[PDB]
């Protein structure tokens, strides 16, 4: 009914580079519905992005996401050590919720 | 505010489990709970939905017949039960807390593995 | 007589369900007693009334009657708890005039407890078919 | 002739699904007899009546009418059950007049059976479109 | 005297919950003082008012008053957007006459606190019995 | 000319989706040509018509109009089938007089189809902003 | 004097949060100038509206006048994406006349932006007690 397609799958880290992962669903999936989780490496998921747009309170400076449509981004710019583990996404439309393939 | 799960455990194939996660630090009825399965090596997906107020379960249609779960209002708990066990599922199963606006989960507990 | 706790046995469509009542006193205005099923909320519960009269100088007939409802509750969605949709009523009239004895009276009580129980009947109210 | 369970076979979309019917009784007042699918709720079943006419001092002509519908119903919203949404009638009358043979009679009901199957009348009715 | 904030014990069906209340100013346009209950929304907080009167040429008799009002908040759509589904309240009027002393004030009072306390009148409220 | 299946390419925001179209026959009641989407539900497909007409005794110039809509669909939250929710419009007519030459008639068309590319009018649609 | 992208920082109930926003034209049918919040759908975004008058033969003072509204989203039913259950109006009219010099011109808008950060006007807003 709906499945996404996060196109990154292994990544690479430098403390000075602009990495960006990014999205795409089968359908319309409308904004203001769909989400950004970082899972640590051995414990319980939490949220990083709500509604694509504004950030959590614990949520550093710097990460931004975007887009408008059928295909979304995440970018992060000035990544340092220990920040990234995984980036699932979800989101919910008509009924039944889908989460992302993962990346990292 | 917070909750917690139980420990770990296993079964032999054919048997049926409970799983259970209690809640503290807030009013027991009124906000919905979920379930969610995350097999190790792979994406992790939505299982089941109720809010304990009423009785009112909505199912994902992947998993229609093997779970049934309950919700009983005065020891502030959820119970979760599986059937015909195999070794398909093994995997940690995390439930969460949300309310409606814009449906994404607020609070995770820690997960309970499972190993058939 | 005197109102008591009224309990039941053997009903349904097995016949293997039972159901008690509990006395809810005498509304005076009227003279209609009422016994009910000890439930929570006032609008999801099974009652039961029953009530003689007398002959005025305007009826000049006695005249037993007996009501019984049975509401259905069901929750709707985004909805905290139960409300009541369908309801499913009854009525039971009697005209026994004044010169009449005993042994009509419980005559015509004991073929209408045995009649709703032939077949005719319970083909006629459980499938809804028309006697034909 | 006389009331039966009148089964089915090869209907539908690919012609594999059956139906089968139950009797329930002649209505005195008006002659119609009626079909019923053998369901729960009496609201959510599907349901085919028959009625011949006879001539009296003011129509003059035999009129023979046939009525389905099939309810559909969509599934719990809460809890509460079933409901029904939607409807799809259907209509036949025929207009035999006095002194027609049984030749005849047969015949409009064999082209109107056979019509029922042509690839036109399969176009018009299965997609909405118009005969052009 | 002057408003403060308050404090209940011992309330409810069991005698353990308790209530806090806050001073929410006095309306000069009818000398109806106001206590609240700290919440957020204010449609789904509950309330205590509380005015003395004054005769006038017209009435002539001091008339205290008193209502309780208790909304019900059902969160089924949404904590965002929860509607009150039904509410509750509460009256007490006094009539005190002009020359009246003090003990007969408190008299009032003090049966009034005790009689709400009996076994008929709990029986009478918490099961909607009427008193027979 | 004649009726075909019409298929589109580069069409969206991006320019990436494609649209197919089908003939769905002509109304010979007044004319109106009709195009559809493959779609199951006959009120939630995309439809395009054309209709040309010609001078009366009234009316004196010739008048083609095109007319679009779009359904936009989604299930409302009671039910279980999807449902239309709103619409969007469109509407081209064209007013061409007796003694116009063809290429005045193409030179409106193409200058139509050149404007409705150029940013000040995708300024004015897909933003909805006033032009100033 | 010339419209651009108002940012505005330190604004809530801590003082941290941000907002920014567009502008959107100029209205010329009555010189109301407008600013709006980059949202998605045209009835889900905050908007500031900001127009000067002239001394007309009629009114003979000009008016300064602001509106500021903000709609909240919520109640997603089904699947069908969110629609406005509540709103937040706000309302600013100055009235100077023709002869004012500056410094006063100036020196209401000052206090004005002053005494919307007293404790007793925060008082009065964020807790919607009376000032008693």
């Amino acid at each position: 009914q709906i499945v996404l397609t996060q196109s990154p799958a292994i990544m690479s880290a430098s403390p000075g580079e602009k990495v960006t992962m990014t999205c795409r669903a089968s359908s319309s999936v409308s904004s203001s519905y769909l989400h950004w989780y970082q899972q640590k490496s051995g414990a319980s998921p939490k949220l990083w992005i709500y509604s694509t747009s504004n950030l959590a309170s614990g949520v550093p400076a710097r990460f931004s996401g975007s887009g408008s449509g059928t295909s979304y981004s995440l970018t992060i710019s000035s990544v340092e050590a220990e920040d990234a583990a995984t980036y699932y996404c979800q989101q919910y439309s008509g009924y039944p919720y889908t989460f992302g393939g993962g990346t990292k | 505010v917070q909750l917690q799960q139980s420990g770990a455990e296993l079964v032999r194939p054919g048997a049926s489990v409970k799983l259970s996660c209690k809640a503290s630090g807030y009013t027991f009825t009124d906000y919905y709970i979920n379930w969610v399965k995350q097999r190790p090596g792979q994406g992790l997906e939505w299982i089941a939905r109720i809010y304990p107020g009423s009785g009112n379960t909505y199912y994902n249609e992947k998993f229609k017949g093997k779970a049934t779960l309950t919700a009983e209002k005065s020891s502030s708990t959820t119970y979760m039960r599986l059937n015909s066990l195999t070794s398909e599922d093994s995997a940690v199963y995390f439930c969460a807390r949300d309310d409606v606006y814009p449906f994404y989960f607020d609070y995770w507990g820690q997960g309970t593995t499972l190993t058939v | 007589a005197k109102l008591e706790t009224v309990t039941l046995g053997n009903i349904g469509k097995d016949g293997k369900q039972t159901l008690v009542l509990n006395p809810r006193g005498v509304n005076p205005t009227n003279g209609v007693a009422s016994l009910s099923q000890a439930g929570a909320v006032p609008a999801l519960e099974k009652r039961v009334t029953v009530s003689v009269s007398q002959p005025s100088r305007n009826r000049k007939n006695y005249k037993v009657q007996v009501k019984i409802q049975n509401p259905t509750a069901c929750t709707a969605n985004g909805s905290c708890d139960p409300s009541v949709t369908r309801q499913a009523y009854a009525d039971v009239t009697f005209s026994f005039t004044q010169y009449s004895t005993d042994e009509e009276r419980a005559f015509v009580r004991t073929e209408l407890a045995a009649l709703l129980a032939s077949p005719l009947l319970i083909d006629a109210i459980d499938q809804l078919n028309p006697a034909y």
